[PDB]
Order: C-alpha cells, then structure tokens, then sequence
C-alpha cells in the first residue's frame, strides 16, 4: 500500500467533494443489492426485499454513514492503515463475525459509486489511486482476524 | 466440465476413502478453521474446541454431501439442489470460502491417499471440488 | 443465471453505450492496466501508456465481443466458444484476471451512464460480466 | 508476516526433513498438470504433453529444484520476506512477465505435495503454519510488481 504524492493529492482533492453521509449510504446499499448474501449481517435492519427497499432503508443509510465516516477518517492516515483500523478489525472479527471479503466487495462498490457520482472526473489515474486506498483499507480491516 | 476421465478418477479415489469420508470431512474443517481463520466467521455459533463433537458431526454432513455428488457425478446440479438453495439463501457464505474448503479437502485427501493421489488424480479431484463449489454458489444472486 | 430483468437491464444499458462501446472498451483496459498492474504481464508486447493505439484497437475487439454476448445472451457458451478457446489455450490468462477487467468495465459504465447505472442495473451488469468471464474460463482444464 | 515463535519452529522442523529436489520437482510438475495454463512460461522446457511427460521432464525437475531452493533460502528471512524476495519480485515482473497469481497457485500445490509426502505428520497446525509461509512468500514475490 504505497500512494505516490500526486495520487495522495488526487485522493484528497476528490474526497473534499464527497458527501460522506450520502456516499456511505449509497455504497452500503449497493453492496447489499449487488451482492445480496451481504444482507446476512443486517437481519435487524428490516425490509431488504427489493433494490428500493434496500437503498432507501433508513437503517441501511444510517449504517452507511458510520461505515464511510470511519473510512473517511482513515484517509488522514494512509501510511498507517493497519494501526488506524486495528480496533475495528478486532471488533468485526470477534464481535460481529464479518468475513473480511465483505470489506473487499465494499471497496469495489465504493469505487463504482465514486465513478457514478463524478463521471469523467473519476479518471483512470484517480481510480488507480482509489484502488490502492480501498485495498489498503480492506487489508487493514482484515489484519487482526484470527 | 468434468471429463469422463475425471469422473473415473474421482469415483476411484472416493471409493478408496470409503467409510473414512466422515472423518476426512471433519479433518478438512479443522484444517480450514486453522489455516484460514476467516472461515470461522461462519461458525461463531459452533463449539470449535479440539475434538469438537459439533465439528465432527458437521464434517460427516459435508462428507455425505460429497459422497452423494460423486454418486451423481453426471447430474450434480440436481443432486446438490437443496444444498445449493441452503447456501445461497440461508447461510449466505461468501463464494470466496468455497475454494478454501476445497483446498483443505484436497490436502486431507493427499495426506490419506499416498498411492492414489497421483498428479492426474489431484487434477481431477481439484476440478471435482471446484465443480461442487460452482453448483453450491449457482443461486446466490 | 441471468434473470429476465437482468437481460432487460443489460440490453438497455449496452443499448445506451451504443456507438461508444469501442471507446469504453479501451477506457476499461486502460483503467485495468493502471489499477491492477499485474494484468500488464499478459501484454508485454503492447504499448500500455495513455493514448496507446494498441490499447484503443484492443478495446474495440473487447467491446465487439461484449456486443456479441449481449446479442446472444441466452447462448453465451456457444457465441463465445472461439474466444473461450483462445483464452484457455493460446493466451492462457489466469482466470483471476477476468474479475479485474469486469470491475474496470463496470466502473467505466458507471462513469458514462449517470441515469442508467441504477443499483438494479449495476447488479445485472455485474452478473452479466461474471457470466461472460465464466464462459471465457470454462475450457481451461 | 506475523509468524509466532511456535509457528516458526513448526516450519523449520518440518523443513529439515524435506527433500527439496523431490518436493520442488513435484510441486512445479503438479502446478503445470493441475493448472495447465501455467505451462505458458515453459514452452522452452520441451515435452509437457501428458502428466507423465511433465513430471519426468528434466527441465521441469531442474526448475522445480531451483525455485524451491530460493523458497528454502527465504525461510531464513521469515520476518523480512519482502526484503529478501525484492530482487526476484522485480525479475518476475519486468523480465519474466509472470502474473503473481502463479506464486499463490504454486504455494497451494506445495502444501498438497507436503501433505502427500508427510501424511499424518502434516498435521492441521503444521499446515496452518505453512499456509502463512506460502502466503507470505507469494505476497513478497508480488510486492514489487508495477
Ligand atoms: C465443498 C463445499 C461444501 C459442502 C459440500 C458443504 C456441505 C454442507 C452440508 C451438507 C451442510 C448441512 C446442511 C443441512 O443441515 O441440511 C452444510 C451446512 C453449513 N455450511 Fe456448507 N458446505 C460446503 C462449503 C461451505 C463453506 C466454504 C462454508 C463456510 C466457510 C460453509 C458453511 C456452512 C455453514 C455455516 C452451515 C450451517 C452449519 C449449522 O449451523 O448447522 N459451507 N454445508
Ligand atoms: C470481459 C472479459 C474479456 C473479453 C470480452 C475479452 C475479449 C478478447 C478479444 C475479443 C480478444 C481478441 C481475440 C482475437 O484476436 O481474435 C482478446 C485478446 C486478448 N485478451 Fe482477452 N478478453 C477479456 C478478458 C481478458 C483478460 C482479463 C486478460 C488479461 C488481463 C485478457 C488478455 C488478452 C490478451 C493478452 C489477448 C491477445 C492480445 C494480442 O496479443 O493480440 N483478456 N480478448
Ligand atoms: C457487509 C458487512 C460489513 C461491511 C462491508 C463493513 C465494512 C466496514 C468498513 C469498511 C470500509 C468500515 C470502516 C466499517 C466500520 C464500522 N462498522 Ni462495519 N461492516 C460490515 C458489517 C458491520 C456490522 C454488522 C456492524 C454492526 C451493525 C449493528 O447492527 O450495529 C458494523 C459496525 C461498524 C462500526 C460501528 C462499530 C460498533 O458498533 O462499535 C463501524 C465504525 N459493521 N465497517
Ligand atoms: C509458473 C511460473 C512461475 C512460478 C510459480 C515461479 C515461482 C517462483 C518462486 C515461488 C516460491 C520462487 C522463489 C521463484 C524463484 C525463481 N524463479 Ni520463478 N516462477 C515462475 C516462473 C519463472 C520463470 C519463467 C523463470 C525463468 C526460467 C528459465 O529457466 O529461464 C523463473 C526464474 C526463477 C529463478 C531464477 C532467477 C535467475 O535467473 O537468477 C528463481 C530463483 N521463474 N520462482
């Protein structure tokens, strides 16, 4: 996980334009629609029965805000993602029993959401930088599993 | 696709396993939980202690499903249909984990079939386990 | 399996891509080479830099293959038969790379289809690209 | 990267009993048989037309020995696999054009080969330690790719 200077500023510039609450609800919702087995962790969230039921689900949206909020906070620590996400890694392993493949899938959905939102501004070099970020974040969240 | 030669190899190798299947199923689970600890995220409700009777019971179920698939190697989509439903809709195990159990089953077979685990048989078994995995993830979305 | 709704969604989305299919193919390749540099190992003979004429030309080929798969969405194993043979036997591209290009294709479509790339349509496109990838890796062994 | 003292001793103890010639030939040969697309790097090795041809091929055997010799040397650097494999990483990327997925496949075949040879002695804990090693080695060989 090594971003270049121009990649680091590209990530930061793009993220300044991101509504984190919105993008988080959208990314979590898309995860549950595109990969519906990921719904398995969210029985308590209520109606997940159709794409609209998932996307507009108020609990899905609320959870997406907290998930992407933690992601966003992590972007200030790109040289220490393992440290940054250690307690969350431990939590998702020991308490929540979330297979870390879910972090990888969410990363890829998030990349799709950024592309959808930003259009041509989400250039191949900007994508490449975000692919490093999302892989690094998923690896960090996976790192304390045991 | 499993070739007629694959099917020959699989049937003979599983024939040799015979009544050890149940034991080997449990061993492959134990191997999976130790080697690939993320797989334990699907079993937080299990007793994973050493010699766990729950794990042993489960290994037998896994093995019995494999024995059935071998017996119905020409029509695995139908043989494994209810099991496919169960994984897709109830268990919702990420597809990525099937390769991990498949590898652990292969390792288990290798450790118990000194004579029979030739390069060609190894290839066929790997294909067979991937084919089982394919059927079991066919209804996920 | 692609559902009726999936095929409606894929046909409608690829319909909107329209004459841009070749451009988007090339864009997806560039995205793949930049984001997943291990995929470059299959193209050591290519110019892989931005604006590459080889990449532009190859993007058209990939796009045309996808257009053909869409036209034959209910018989992809046959429509893509020759291409599957080519990847399995002549190119021998590791199967893991197909998910990398599929993701890059999805990202490219997302970047060009603001109204069209809904969550339902995203899901259908992902399933479609996974199915094409499955066909293309079906003859490897 | 985090091999524990107990894992380390498990790895080293088993390895002291390994015939690197046999195991190397068997692992590379099985790689080419079980995942035949990996033969793409080896057209110069001559006859790879059947499993028997692959296994008995002098060039496959020699290369298998060489590869596993470098793997074996790597076991002296368990806490810095990335450092020790950095040169070979660049080589396999830039000179050899080898997709790093090949390293992962070879690792899993090597595990099968060790189980085949050692039988019951290749216990679940010994396997799990070796899984950490082959993952670490594959990751180290992939690390300098660009
Ligand atoms: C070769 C592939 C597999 C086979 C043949 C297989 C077979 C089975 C069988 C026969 C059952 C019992 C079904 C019943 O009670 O009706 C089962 C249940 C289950 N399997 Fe799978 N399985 C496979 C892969 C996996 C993988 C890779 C995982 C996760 C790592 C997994 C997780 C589970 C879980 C969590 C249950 C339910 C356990 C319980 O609470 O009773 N399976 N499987
Ligand atoms: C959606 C998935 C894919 C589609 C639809 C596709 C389609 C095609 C097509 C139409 C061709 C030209 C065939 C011909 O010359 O007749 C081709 C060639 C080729 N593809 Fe694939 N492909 C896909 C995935 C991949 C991936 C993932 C890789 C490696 C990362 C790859 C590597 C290659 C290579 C190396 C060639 C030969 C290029 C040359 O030297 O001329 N393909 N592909
Ligand atoms: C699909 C599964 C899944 C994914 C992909 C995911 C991905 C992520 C990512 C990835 C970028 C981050 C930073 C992250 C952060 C968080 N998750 Ni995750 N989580 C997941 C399933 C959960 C679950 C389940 C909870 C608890 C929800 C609840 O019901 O309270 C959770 C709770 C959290 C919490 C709150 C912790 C607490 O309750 O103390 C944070 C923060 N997370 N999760
Ligand atoms: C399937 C392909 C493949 C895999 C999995 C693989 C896996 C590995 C692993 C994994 C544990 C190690 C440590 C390793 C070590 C080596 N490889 Ni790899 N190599 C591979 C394809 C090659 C090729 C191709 C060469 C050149 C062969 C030749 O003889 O020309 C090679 C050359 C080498 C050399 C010789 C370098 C030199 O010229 O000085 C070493 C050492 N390696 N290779």
């Amino acid at each position: 996980v090594h971003l270049t200077p121009e990649e680091k500023s590209a990530v930061t510039a793009l993220w300044g334009k991101v509504n984190v609450d919105e993008v988080g609800g959208e990314a979590l919702g898309r995860l549950l629609v595109v990969y519906p087995w990921t719904q398995r962790f969210f029985e308590s969230f209520g109606d997940l029965s159709t794409p609209d039921a998932v996307m507009g689900n108020p609990k899905v949206k609320a959870h997406g805000k907290k998930v992407l909020g933690a992601f966003s906070d992590g972007l200030a620590h790109l040289d220490n993602l393992k440290g940054t996400f250690a307690t969350l890694s431990e939590l998702h392993c020991d308490k929540l029993h979330v297979d870390p493949e879910n972090f990888r899938l969410l990363g890829n959905v998030l990349v799709c959401v950024l592309a959808h939102h930003f259009g041509k501004e989400f250039t191949p070099p900007v994508q490449a930088a975000y692919q490093k970020v999302v892989a690094g974040v998923a690896n960090a969240l996976a790192h304390k599993y045991h | 696709v499993l070739s007629p030669a694959d099917k020959t190899n699989v049937k003979a190798a599983w024939g040799k396993v015979g009544a050890h299947a149940g034991e080997y199923g449990a061993e492959a689970l134990e191997r999976m939980f130790l080697s690939f600890p993320t797989t334990k995220t699907y079993f937080p409700h299990f007793d994973l202690s050493h010699g766990s009777a729950q794990v042993k019971g489960h290994g037998k179920k896994v093995a019995d499903a494999l024995t059935n698939a071998v017996a119905h190697v020409d029509d695995m989509p139908n043989a494994l249909s209810a099991l496919s439903d169960l994984h897709a809709h109830k268990l919702r195990v990420d597809p990525v984990n099937f390769k991990l159990l498949s590898h652990c089953l292969l390792v288990t077979l290798a450790a118990h079939l000194p004579a029979e685990f030739t390069p060609a048989v190894h290839a066929s078994l790997d294909k067979f386990l991937a084919s089982v995995s394919t059927v079991l993830t066919s209804k996920y979305r």
